[PDB]
This record gives C-alpha cells, sequence and structure tokens, in this order.
C-alpha cells in the first residue's frame, strides 16, 4: 500500500519510449524502458482532450477488468503514469494518461505471419492449455474478451502463453441482458452466431476463436478466411456444416437467419478434412469450432480433455526457432 | 501510393528439372528443361541438342512429367505450378508455327492441409491412368485421367502415413500401385499401397513393408523387367520387391550424399546417380534367368564414372551423351566413354551452358572506364563457385572467374585495382587431427597468404570435440586483381570463424582505404552465435595488414560505410563506431529493438533495418544528441532476404516467399502515429528469390540523360541466377502501363490458361493478396511481340488521361516507341 | 498492489478540512448535503442504486485527502456521480448531471459550477481519478445484504421485513463516514443486526446453526459486537438528529 498502490501521480518522464510495436484496440502499442528498473514495459495512450465524455469509458471498462483479473496466462498491468503536469494550473492540464503494461518477447502473429517458428503436438498442448486456463479465469469471472486474435496472444522465450487486450471487452451477465455489438471479433476468428447478428452473446464467442487458432497451429494457415460476411459464413458452413435447425434450434431465432444463407445445406466434414491431426486434437477442434454456442464446449471442458487433460505445466515448450538457415536457406 | 516498374535483364538459369520423351512429335527425340518459370524444348541430335520452343508460363514449375495414354500419338506434357495452378499440355505446329495447346486447367489448391517438408511431389502412373499428387501432410490426390477431366478435377484419399520421403507409381502390378519410403518415431520404412479409382481409396498393397536406412532418399520404380523398387540412401541401397530383398552398401557412395537418380537401359539394367561433390555413378542391375523364364536380379553393382557438375537432375540422351542440369554450376553435356581416359574418367565434357548459379552477392563497377558499368557477381556453390562478369553488349557477355570454393559477399577497392571477395572452402576431419580439403581451391591457390593471429576468443581451454570425417568451413577473404582476376592473396580466418560482411572504405580521418570483415564465430551448440569480431585490414603491396580488431558478442551479419563512421549489426543490435587517431574502432551509440539485425542500408543520415520478422525499420544518427532514434517501422511482419532504399521515402524489400514489397512515409503528418507507420504500398510476387540489392545499371552510356520515362535504377540478383531491375515511374506513365497490361492479359493467350493478376497476387502460405504499385515489365515489353490485330486490340479505345491535359487517343505505333524506348533500360 | 481505503474515527479530526478550521459538525452536515445531493440527481436520472453508491464512495474518500474549502461540494459530487455511471456502466452525459442539478439546487448552490459548469466539473475528472488511485471496482453493502439474506429461511413476511428495514438503513449509512471506517461485509450485517432489534426478531432461528446466538459470525468472520453497536449508534443517531421515528 505505501508504494506500488499510488497510480497515476508517476511520469511518463521516468519510462524512455523505444519505439511502437502495433497496433492494439484502441489506440497504438508502444515499448518503453523504466529508467529506475531498466525493465520493459508496454504502454497503450489514454488522450482525455476530447471532453464529450472525459475519461474514456472504453478505457475505464480496460482499467477495471484488468485489475481484477490476476492470472499467470493473462498479461499484468504494472501501472498508470501522466504526462508532466502543471502545479497549481491543474485547471488547464490537457495532460494525458499512459497504461504501463508488461512486455512480451514475442507475438504469435509476428511469428506465425513470418513463418519462421514450427509448432510440435507437445508445443501446441503448451500453448491451448495456458491460452485456455486464462480464458477460463477470465470466464469465470464472467468477462468477455472480444477480441481474440493473433496479435493479443503474446509469448515468452520461456514457452510462457498471456493474453493481452482487454479493451474491446465486456462483462456478462446470463440473468441480465444488455445488447452488444453483432461486429465484435476478427472477421477469420468470428463466431458463427455474431455473424447471424446475435446482439447478445455467450463467452463462447471466445472459444471459437482460439479453436480456429488450434487448427492454424496444425495447417499453418488460418482455417477461415474472408474478406466478407457472407463469405465466411459460407467457409465456416463448407467445414463445420451449414448452419440448420436440427444442429442449432434457436438459429430461426437470430436476426439474419433468413437473410444470410449459404449456398447449399453443406454438411460437416470437419474431421474428414483435418484427418492429419492427431485424434486426440481433433476431437477438442470438433467441440470447439460447433456452430450452436449452447453445445460449443466450454473453457474447462477444454482444460478437461485427453489433448489438454494431462499436460504439465513443469515442461513448458517454447516454439521452435532456426537458426542458420536464418541467413541461409540450406542449400543441401 | 508509390508507382514502380520491374523488368528481368537476365531469365533464370539454373536447371530445376529435365524430362525426356516424344512431345513435339512422336517421332523426334524431345528434352524439356524447366527452370524457373521458363520450359525450354530441345530436339536431340547427333551433335547435341537443337533448340525448338521456349515458352514463359505465369507460375513456378514444381512438377513436370511427360506421359502418353492410349489413343494419343505423341506424349503430353503435365505441369503443376506452385501456387497449385494444374494444366496438360500439348505441341503443335502448323509449318512455321509453333504453338502449345492448354488441353487441360485447373487450380488443386485445398482449403485445408499442411504443406509437406520434402514439397511438392508428381508421379504418374505407367498405364496414365492417373497423376498422383503428394501436396500435404497426410492426404494423397489423385487427378484421373479420362477423358472428361478437362477441369482436371480430383479427389483425396487419406494417408495414415504423415512424414513421406518420396513416392513413385511401381511398375508391374495388377493395379495402380505407389511404394514410399515414409518416417515416424521407429525410423524410416518403404510401404506400398494400390489405387482404386472406383472405391477413391487405398486397397492392401502388393509388398510388405520393410524397415529401412533412416537417411534414404529417393524411391526408383525400377521397369516390369526387375519390376519393384530401388531405394537410395547415404550408405545403403536396397531393392525390395516382394520377397525378394538385395543390399549393397558401397564405401564409394558414404563420402558424398546422393542427390539424383536417372534410367539408361530402359530395361533398367543400368541406373545413372550422382552426389553433391559431383561425382556421376553406374548403377547396373545384374541379371539371372530361372530357367522358368523369369528374370531375377542377381546383384547390385556402383562403379564410378567420373565427375560432373554438382547436379540436380541427370537425364540420359541416346547414344551415350547425358544431359547435367545443375542449380549450383553450369550445366553441360557430357560423353560416357566405354574405354577410361588416361586419369581414369569416362566422362568427357562436350559442352558447358552458362548458370549465374546462386548470386550471393554482387557489386557493379565500370571497370574498363567506359562509363558503361559491368556486373561482378559471386556466384555459385563448392566446387562451381564462380565470379561473374556480366556487361551489356542484342546479348550479355559474361566472363566466368572459376573459384573452385563458395563466395560469399563481394566488395571493390578501387584505390588497390583490386577487390574483396569473401569465400568458404570444406574441409573435412582427417587422421591427422587437422583437416583437409578435398580439391584446392581459390583460397589455397593464392599468390601470398596470411591466417589469423588474433587471441581474442583464445580463452577456452579445451576444444570441442572433433570426430574424423565431419565437415568444416574454411573462411577467406580473397584479395582479386580486377584486371587478371588472379587471386593476389587469401587471408584465412580463425578455426570456426564465419566471414559473413564486407565493406571497402575510409574511416575518420585516416587516408588509409581498408578492407573490414565482420565474422562470427560459430560453434554447433550455439542456437545463435555469441562471439565474433570486426577486423580492420590493409591491402598494400602485395600483403594484407591487420589493421585493428574489435570484439563484439554475436554475429556481425551486415556492415555499412555511414558518414565516415562504421555501422554494424551485432545479432539484435545496430551499433555505431567511430575509427579514432589511433586506428581503434570506438562505440557512439547503439540501437536494440530487433531480433535478427539481417540487412543495412543507408542514405545520408537515415538508416533501413532489415530484421528476421520485423520487415523494415528506418532509424536516424541524430547528430546533436549522438543516439539512434526510431522514425518508422513496417508493422506488417516479414521474414526478409534483402532491402534497398529507393529514395528518402520509398523503401523496397524482399521477403522469403519470393514476393517484393515497397514501404513509403505516410506523407500526411495528422498525427505522430501516422508518421511512424510505415504504409506497405508496394506488393508484387517476383518468384524469385533475391538476395542481393544494388544501385547502378549496365548500360552503355553516352551523356544519354533524362530520355527515359523510367527514374532510377536498383539491379538485384536471385537464387535461380536471375538478374532484375526495380526502376520507379510518374503517375502519368504507370496508369498508361497498368491500364495496358489488363488489356494485354486479355489478349494475351497464358500456356496453362493461368490468370497473370493470380501469378503476380502477392502470397504466402498465410496470405494472398493482389498486386499493387508495381508495373510487370516482362508484360509490358511482350507488346512488341504480339501480332499486329492483336496490338490494335490492345490499343483501341485506350486515352491517356495523363494529367495536366484531357485524355488523349492511343495510336498504335505510338505505344510500340514507348516500349522500345522502355526496353532500352535494361 | 491494492490501497487502503478505510481509517479509524478519531483519525477523521485530521481530515483536511478539520485542519483548514472547518469543525466537526459542519464537515460532516457538508457530507450529508453532498452525499444526498449525489443520491438525489442520479435517482432523477434513473439511476440504479449501485451507481448512486460508487460515487457517494468516492466523495467520502476524496475529502480524506482534500478540503471542502479548496474543492466545492456539490461541483465534486457531480464530478463522483459522472464517473460512477462511466465505471458502473450506467453512463450519463455530463451536460444532463449539470442540467439536472440546476433543478435540485438553488442559486447561490449552482453558483459553484462556476461561469462553465461543465468545464468545471470535467476538469476536476482527472484529479479524481488521481485521488482515487484509479481505484474504481466498490463493493457495496447491498449485495451482501442480499447474499446473507438468501441464507435465511423462515417467515418469508418478518425476513422481507428485515431487509428492507436494512436496506432503508444502507441508504441512510451513505451520508456518513461508515464507509471509510468499516468493509460494507460489516456494513450488511450491522444493518441486519440493528433491524432485527428493532423488529425484534432473532435471527440466528433463519440460519442453518440456530443455536449460534452470534449469527453473523458464520457470514462475516471477526466482526465483534462492539462493532455492530458502533455502527448502529451511528446509523440512529442520524435519525435522532432529525428526529424522525425508526422506518419500522
Ligand atoms: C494490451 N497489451 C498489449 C501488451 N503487450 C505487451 N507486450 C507486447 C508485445 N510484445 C511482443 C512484440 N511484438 C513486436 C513487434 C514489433 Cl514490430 C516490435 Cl518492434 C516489437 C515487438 N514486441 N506485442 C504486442 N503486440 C502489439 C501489437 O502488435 C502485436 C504485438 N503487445 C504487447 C500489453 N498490454
Amino acid at each position: 500500500r505505501q508504494t506500488e498502490s499510488d497510480w497515476g501521480k508517476r511520469c511518463v518522464d521516468k519510462f524512455d519510449i523505444i519505439g511502437i510495436i502495433g497496433e492494439g484496440t484502441y489506440g497504438q502499442v508502444y515499448k518503453a524502458k523504466d529508467k529506475d528498473t531498466g525493465e520493459l514495459v508496454a504502454l497503450k495512450k489514454v488522450r482525455l482532450d476530447n471532453e464529450k465524455e472525459g475519461f474514456p469509458i472504453t478505457a475505464i471498462r480496460e482499467i477495471k477488468i484488468l485489475r481484477q483479473l490476476i492470472h499467470r496466462s493473462v498479461v499484468n498491468m504494472k501501472e498508470i503514469v501522466t504526462d508532466k503536469q502543471d502545479a497549481l494550473d491543474f485547471k488547464k492540464d490537457k495532460g494525458a494518461f499512459y497504461l504501463v503494461f508488461e512486455y512480451m518477447d514475442h507475438d504469435l502473429m509476428g511469428l506465425l505471419e513470418s513463418g519462421l517458428v514450427h509448432f510440435s503436438e507437445d508445443h501446441i498442448k503448451s500453448f491451448m492449455k495456458q491460452l485456455m486456463e486464462g480464458l477460463e479465469y477470465c470466464h469465470k469471472k464472467n468477462f468477455l474478451h472480444r477480441d481474440i486474435k493473433c496479435s493479443n496472444i503474446l509469448l515468452n522465450n520461456s514457452g510462457q502463453i498471456k493474453l493481452a487486450d482487454f479493451g474491446l471487452a465486456r462483462l456478462y451477465n446470463s440473468e441480465e441482458s444488455r445488447p452488444y455489438t453483432n461486429k465484435v471479433i476478427t472477421l477469420w476468428y468470428r463466431p458463427p452466431e455474431l455473424l447471424l447478428g446475435e446482439e447478445r452473446y455467450t463467452p463462447a464467442i471466445d472459444v471459437w476463436s482460439c479453436g480456429c487458432i488450434l487448427g492454424e497451429l496444425f495447417t499453418k494457415k488460418p482455417i477461415f478466411q474472408a474478406n466478407l460476411e457472407l463469405a465466411q459464413l459460407e467457409l465456416i458452413s463448407r467445414l463445420c456444416g451449414s448452419p440448420c435447425p436440427a444442429v442449432w434450434p434457436d438459429v430461426i431465432r437470430l436476426p439474419y437467419f433468413n437473410t444470410m444463407k449459404p449456398k447449399k445445406q453443406y454438411r460437416r466434414r470437419l474431421r474428414e478434412e483435418f484427418s492429419f491431426i492427431p485424434s486426440a486434437a481433433l476431437d477438442l477442434l470438433d467441440h470447439m469450432l460447433t456452430l450452436d454456442p449452447s453445445k460449443r464446449c466450454t473453457a474447462e471442458q477444454t482444460l478437461q480433455s485427453d489433448f489438454l487433460k494431462d499436460v504439465e505445466l513443469s515442461k513448458m515448450a517454447p516454439p521452435d526457432l532456426p537458426h542458420w538457415q536464418d541467413c541461409h536457406e540450406l542449400w543441401s | 501510393m508509390s508507382y514502380n516498374y520491374v523488368v528481368t535483364a537476365q531469365k533464370p538459369t539454373a536447371v530445376n528439372g529435365c524430362v525426356t520423351g516424344h512431345f513435339t512429335s512422336a517421332e523426334d527425340l524431345n528434352l524439356l528443361i524447366a527452370k524457373n518459370t521458363r520450359l525450354e524444348i530441345y530436339v536431340v541430335t547427333a551433335e547435341g541438342l537443337r533448340p525448338v520452343k521456349e515458352v514463359g508460363m505465369y507460375g513456378k514449375i514444381a512438377v513436370m512429367e511427360l506421359f502418353r495414354p492410349k489413343g494419343e500419338s505423341k506424349d503430353l506434357l503435365f505441369i503443376l505450378t506452385a501456387k497449385y495452378n494444374a494444366c496438360i499440355l500439348e505441341y503443335k505446329q502448323s509449318g512455321e508455327s509453333i504453338d502449345i495447346i492448354t488441353r487441360a486447367h485447373g487450380n488443386v489448391q485445398d482449403r485445408i492441409g499442411r504443406p509437406s517438408e520434402t514439397g511438392i511431389i508428381g508421379i504418374i502412373d505407367p498405364e496414365c491412368r492417373m497423376i498422383g499428387l503428394r501436396l500435404y501432410d497426410g492426404l494423397f490426390k489423385v487427378i484421373p485421367l479420362d477423358r472428361d477431366n478437362k477441369e482436371l478435377k480430383a479427389f483425396n484419399i487419406r494417408l495414415e502415413e504423415l512424414h513421406v520421403i518420396d513416392v513413385k507409381f511401381l511398375y508391374g502390378c495388377q493395379a495402380p500401385t505407389i511404394c514410399f519410403v515414409y518416417q515416424d518415431p521407429q525410423g524410416r520404412h518403404v510401404k506400398t499401397y494400390e489405387v482404386s479409382l472406383r472405391e477413391k481409396e487405398f486397397n492392401k498393397g502388393p509388398w510388405k513393408q520393410e524397415n529401412v536406412e533412416a537417411e534414404a532418399s529417393m524411391v526408383i520404380a525400377v521397369p516390369e523387367p526387375f519390376g519393384g523398387a530401388i531405394i537410395i540412401g547415404q550408405e545403403s541401397i536396397t531393392y525390395h520387391n516382394g520377397d525378394k530383398y538385395l543390399a549393397i552398401a558401397p564405401p564409394i557412395i558414404k563420402q558424398s550424399t546422393i542427390v539424383c537418380h536417372n534410367r539408361v537401359d530402359p530395361n533398367g539394367s543400368r541406373y545413372l546417380l550422382g552426389d553433391m561433390e559431383g561425382r556421376l555413378f553406374m548403377l547396373l542391375l545384374e541379371k539371372e534367368e530361372q530357367m522358368d523364364g523369369t528374370v531375377t536380379l542377381k546383384d547390385l553393382r556402383v562403379e564410378l564414372l567420373g565427375e560432373t557438375s554438382i547436379a540436380e537432375c541427370l537425364t540420359y540422351l541416346d547414344n551415350g551423351v547425358v544431359f547435367v542440369g545443375s542449380r549450383l554450376g553450369d550445366s553441360q553435356l557430357v560423353k560416357l566413354n566405354v574405354d577410361s581416359n588416361e586419369q581414369g574418367s569416362y566422362v568427357v565434357a562436350m559442352e558447358t551452358f552458362t548458370n549465374l548459379g546462386p548470386i550471393v552477392d554482387m557489386c557493379v563497377v565500370d571497370l574498363e572506364r567506359q562509363g558503361q558499368g559491368q556486373l561482378v557477381t559471386c556466384s555459385g556453390a563448392f566446387k562451381e563457385g564462380s565470379l561473374r562478369i556480366i556487361r551489356n553488349g542484342q546479348k550479355l557477355h559474361i566472363r566466368t572467374v572459376p573459384l573452385y570454393e563458395s563466395p560469399r559477399k563481394i566488395c571493390y577497392q578501387e584505390v588497390s585495382q583490386c577487390f574483396g571477395v569473401l569465400s568458404s572452402r570444406i574441409e573435412v576431419q582427417d587422421t591427422s587431427g587437422g583437416t583437409t580439403a578435398l580439391r584446392p581451391s581459390a583460397s589455397t591457390q593464392a599468390l601470398s597468404s596470411s591466417v589469423s593471429s588474433s587471441k581474442l576468443f583464445s580463452s577456452s581451454t579445451a576444444p570441442h570435440e572433433t570426430s574424423f570425417g565431419e565437415e568444416v568451413e574454411v573462411h577467406n577473404l580473397l584479395i582479386i586483381d580486377q584486371h587478371t582476376f588472379e587471386v593476389l592473396h587469401a587471408h584465412q580466418f580463425l578455426q570456426n570463424e564465419y566471414a559473413l560482411s564486407l565493406v571497402s572504405c575510409k574511416l575518420g580521418k585516416d587516408p588509409n582505404t581498408y578492407f573490414i570483415v565482420g565474422t562470427a564465430m560459430v560453434y554447433p551448440e550455439e542456437a545463435e552465435p555469441k562471439q565474433g569480431r570486426i577486423v580492420v585490414f590493409q591491402y598494400s603491396d602485395g600483403k594484407l595488414q591487420t589493421v585493428a580488431e574489435k570484439e563484439v558478442k554475436g554475429a556481425v551479419y551486415s556492415m555499412v560505410e555511414f558518414n565516415g563512421k562504421l555501422l554494424a549489426s551485432i545479432n539484435s543490435t545496430v551499433r555505431l563506431y567511430e575509427w579514432t587517431t589511433e586506428k581503434e574502432l570506438r562505440t557512439e551509440c547503439n540501437h536494440y529493438n530487433n531480433i535478427m539485425a539481417l540487412y543495412l542500408k543507408t542514405k545520408g543520415d537515415f538508416i533501413l533495418v532489415g530484421d528476421l520478422m520485423r520487415s523494415v525499420l528506418l532509424l536516424a544518427y541524430k547528430p546533436m544528441e549522438g543516439n539512434f532514434e526510431e522514425i518508422a517501422r513496417d508493422f506488417n511482419p516479414n521474414w526478409m532476404s534483402a532491402v534497398e532504399i529507393l529514395d528518402d521515402d520509398n523503401f523496397l524489400g524482399a521477403e522469403n516467399a519470393f514476393n517484393l514489397f515497397v514501404c513509403q512515409k505516410d506523407s500526411a503528418a495528422t498525427t505522430d502515429e501516422e508518421r511512424q507507420h510505415l504504409q506497405e504500398v508496394g506488393l508484387f510476387h517476383l518468384g524469385e528469390f533475391v538476395n542481393v540489392f544494388c544501385h547502378g545499371s549496365l548500360v552503355m552510356q553516352n551523356l544519354g540523360e533524362t530520355s527515359t520515362p523510367t527514374q532510377g535504377s536498383v539491379l538485384f540478383g536471385t537464387v535461380n541466377g536471375m538478374i532484375g531491375l526495380v526502376t520507379s515511374l510518374s503517375e502519368s506513365w504507370y496508369n498508361l502501363l497498368l491500364d495496358m497490361q489488363n488489356r494485354l492479359n486479355k489478349v494475351i493467350k497464358s500456356v496453362g490458361k493461368i490468370e497473370h493478376s493470380f501469378w503476380r497476387s502477392f502470397h504466402t502460405e498465410r496470405k494472398t493478396e493482389p498486386a499493387t504499385g508495381f508495373i510487370d515489365g516482362d508484360l509490358i515489353e511482350s507488346f512488341l511481340d504480339i501480332s499486329r490485330p492483336k496490338m490494335q486490340e490492345v490499343v483501341a479505345n485506350l486515352q491517356y488521361d495523363d494529367g495536366s491535359g484531357m485524355k488523349r487517343e492511343a495510336t498504335a505505333d505510338d505505344l510500340i516507341k514507348v516500349v522500345e524506348e522502355l526496353t532500352r533500360i535494361h | 498492489t491494492k490501497p487502503c481505503w478505510y481509517w479509524d474515527k478519531k483519525d477523521l479530526a485530521h481530515t483536511p478540512s478539520q485542519l483548514e478550521g472547518l469543525d466537526p459538525a459542519t464537515e460532516a452536515r457538508y457530507r450529508r448535503e453532498g452525499a444526498r445531493f449525489i443520491f438525489d440527481v442520479g435517482t432523477r436520472l434513473g439511476l440504479h442504486y449501485d451507481t448512486l453508491a460508487t460515487g457517494i464512495i468516492y466523495f467520502h474518500r476524496f475529502y480524506m485527502f482534500h478540503s471542502f474549502k479548496q474543492f466545492p461540494r456539490y461541483v465534486t459530487g457531480a464530478c463522483c456521480l459522472f464517473l460512477a455511471g462511466k465505471v458502473e456502466e450506467t453512463p450519463k452525459k455530463c451536460k444532463d448531471i449539470i442540467k439536472t442539478a440546476r433543478s435540485l439546487l438553488n442559486d447561490v448552490q449552482f453558483g459553484q459550477f462556476g461561469d462553465d459548469p461543465k468545464e468545471e466539473v470535467m476538469v476536476l475528472e482527472r484529479i479524481l481519478l488521481q485521488t482515487i488511485k484509479f481505484d474504481l471496482q466498490v463493493e457495496h453493502p447491498y449485495q451482501f445484504l442480499l447474499k446473507y439474506a438468501k441464507q435465511l429461511k423462515g417467515d418469508k413476511n418478518k425476513i422481507q421485513k428485515l431487509v428492507q428495514m436494512a436496506w432503508t438503513f444502507v441508504n441512510d449509512s451513505l451520508c456518513t463516514t461508515l464507509s471509510l471506517q468499516w468493509e460494507p461485509e460489516i456494513i450488511a450485517v450491522a444493518v441486519m443486526y440493528l433491524a432485527g432489534r428493532l423488529c425484534k426478531f432473532e435471527i440466528q432461528e433463519w440460519t442453518s446453526k440456530p443455536m449460534y446466538r452470534r449469527w453473523w459470525e458464520q457470514f462475516v468472520q471477526d466482526v465483534p459486537v462492539d462493532v455492530l453497536e458502533d455502527i448502529c449508534h451511528q446509523i440512529l443517531d442520524l435519525y435522532s438528529q432529525g428526529k424522525q421515528q425508526m422506518p419500522h
């Protein structure tokens, strides 16, 4: 309580800004080094200059949700710092605030998009177990991370995996329904229900996105790639089966079910098209990429799966990085 | 947005594959040679080859095979591109008019699949009933060769064995049968399956699985006289057919890995084998006929014939001539003689086909002072390594300087009328405890020589364990004369020291011109080297003098001269050094936010950095402050092979996926973030692997200035020997050439019916984007070859709204004039 | 990790306001006035009871770090409610809170908001966030009043009377510094305790441990009757000063 409990009284002067590393949920993310400790941190900028609502409500949510969550697979917010503040001129102070996070060595988007890294089955277990343990933590606290993408899954060279950007996340209440946005996940990773317009959605939205990633780690290519919502629905239908009342009773209640239809009522070919995936994982993929959210597995059910049930966090396994092949593609 | 133009100055020269058959006529013997994106058709003669036709395809040729289905007079051609474009091609000649007909076309890519480690494999049934494709782990794709399958549709059979090394259709079977060597945790095994087109699945294969050598490489389909299959490894060759099992493990082949196989006697009695040191062998199948009338295999014998070029593909033409197709050296025509010569060789070279081979570095210099410009390349590998002097003069004149060792980086030092070249040669741990070189080479044949005596890394008390027979790389700096290309001096670096970077420059107030080399101490245990040197040499009076050394804790992958100071990349770090009056290097400033700082280029006080996965970053020296500062980065992740600066705002990069891109500053300084985001405004699938970007032009210059529509000249070298050129355009010229392309694509007939727009789309396993900001100059320059009506069809309704004037209609002879001006840039 | 937000009654003699010459009576009136302003305004805007309480807790904490003379009460209250709305997902536009404020406040009182009410409120947000050390999550006695009541089983009507009477006592305690002295769990128990004495109910009979006379110990560990009595005395004091009789 003496120190490290007083937030927002420190200046960004204590951090030297190395540069900018990527684009996040509502602002760009930067990298810095603390002058005192030397630690590498990650910063997101919150600007108060628009006085329409003063402090961003979206930022306020990212601060409320994240400070409640403590887990080894959930990125820690270290502190909140401010710009040089004028003394006795607090009325004129136009200074903005910065959110300080821990810095992780790599990001799953960069590693895969380049193609340098290779994931073994055991590596994929170390990845999926850790991801879902965090997601279960957040889902148990009844929060919904609505932007699961490869840019928000960060890994250290140890093999520890952590989830990151909670600015698009909101609280979930089963009893009380508040309408949320029908477009909330990256199209390549979007749950089918949100494509069909479900404004009040389940935490199963996150389980779908991580299921798409589970395949992507085995295929080395995202499973569903399309530029338009209808085209993605078609691609999902070809693999997971077309949305139908038999597989999804309440598909009829969703707004766009009659409006948005696949070309044909395709049958599910998921197991056939993923025949190369190990049996233990394939069953997980089948349950995770289930059309009806009421039948899509929970995060806990993934952790009590043949693929992940017996995984040991002791054997954390870092993804494999090439060595002299980086300099030269082997001539032999 | 940015506008750029890319053309080929030299077409791909490396041979990717070669086949023999009866393609042009049922009567002629043809040799079809495949270079990247290029098919060359030859007719075999008694003296050599007669060229007849060459086509380009909009794709990298991955599978090329000739077959003759029942009802055809002559062989047909199957080709599959690396983007999974499939087609069947037929040769048709109407007198003087030669055309290749696209019989069938299709794209066989699967929505879901893991690309295999050993690459795309394509095989065809002996009865030409089906084409087999191994594209993905765990799947075997079948294109049945029925008359109606002009769309080349196909189905997949589940394959239990995920990791397949090689597969061939077997001979002599009652049904289509495949034999493949596969790898699971228990070692490698050879297994068989039968292919049923009716059931669309595998049935139990004819002969049982056997455990085979762990380093089994290739499957050879033995023709019907013997039947069965031969399995080539590193130490053992095995024939498996039914219950018959024969295995030879000759001691000669253990020395070098076998990379190619080919059948000489159609009977299957004789086969040719090739290894990585250029040796050519003959595999002889001794025949034992049983009084039952049936022929069994007595024994297998391997006989050494001589030395060829390190060959990717061998193909025997009749009457004892073999075409050596090489990717690492010159391709060849050789004669196999029955009687050996006085040196013991049965192989005598007939002809030599130039291959610029792997171009690992190149520099542009006008040696003869003609003002023209010549290109000196570090080209070739191992015994086939050479320097090439390339000048424009209508063909390219190329002088070859054999080095007989691997060349790595080149730079020109005018003060010394010589070049500095980094090179590495292979020596094998011998019985003395030291190493012995297999062949004498440039570093050993130098007039004068020296060896580093540096004590920097002598801190390890005990050497790493060496066992006899293990290969090691020995690195040297070669001083080579610019007129004779005599190796005047060779400097050998420390044991286990790799030379990675080379520059020739003056530093500080020091009037001396130095050769500076950056190295890395490479030990097999280390994932990333943790020791290294920057070494300053002076070449004076025929001797290289060590002037200064600076120890660094990593690999010095690239170094560049920066305003009289030395800019170096040491692992993740980018560092600037000053040269003191005491002739030592002193560190000024560092930048660390990198993964592997593999490529550096400069312009003024601005620095472009190429990283293993973080694409390109722009750094500034900020002279007042004395520290580096990050200006802007490309946030789309890419794996780089080479970078170059086009102008103060545009930056050019090359991806390991055979793609090119151009980043630019956002030029709208609304927010600091817009400035900091470098924007990928150019995307282009090149199809070649670019190792070196280099400013300059080989064009002969006689005060010719500003006539060109194009601005700038960047030359680039590739693995396949291809040399290209990138240049910039104005918005007006770009749209003229872009709109003209869309017209030429509708008019020009593609081999295999491949869409041009698809071919040039940016492509990784994960992404496909349409090309942008790049004019395929090779498409534009083909306008001068299409027939006159097609020209008028293209120039029809073509209006050029250049700006500063209203849309003016185009004429055909005017457009022919523009392209002829564009052809003068190469 | 997390800041401490609880003081001892003796410490309130040294609030910044006390040390600038404000007497104890005046400071408490200022708190009652400011809390009820936050209460009255939000009820007009239709705000959830948690949103009102969160604003009030920020306000009470704020004037543990700042003086009432230096920072006007009603402005601070508006800023607390404005931020509370965003924290608890019951957002309102600042202009609407300002509008509602003029309706409920007189001319002198709304004078604090100055020539530009909105900017004066919106400017204070930074100082509010820093003062609360960005500890936005707040728990309130209501949730515990209900969590604990749900575990009572017996006469439906007697328990509902207990809850409503206790709920009223919770609303009334927001006007006091109890929010700064004791955790909300203790407050919920204290108001159950107070309601029971007034209704003459013996709550232990409704618990799973009907012969455990210290019924609250199964809800809140380590709470002496001393504390529950201190809290009850403070609540009823508000009623006796105003002279209104217990809700009953
Ligand atoms: C909400 N939140 C996020 C973070 N957060 C912490 N650590 C990182 C981190 N660290 C790996 C890393 N990726 C890099 C890419 C480049 Cl190009 C460079 Cl130069 C340096 C890099 N370092 N990456 C990212 N993503 C930012 C957006 O783009 C993808 C990565 N977010 C991070 C903390 N809270």
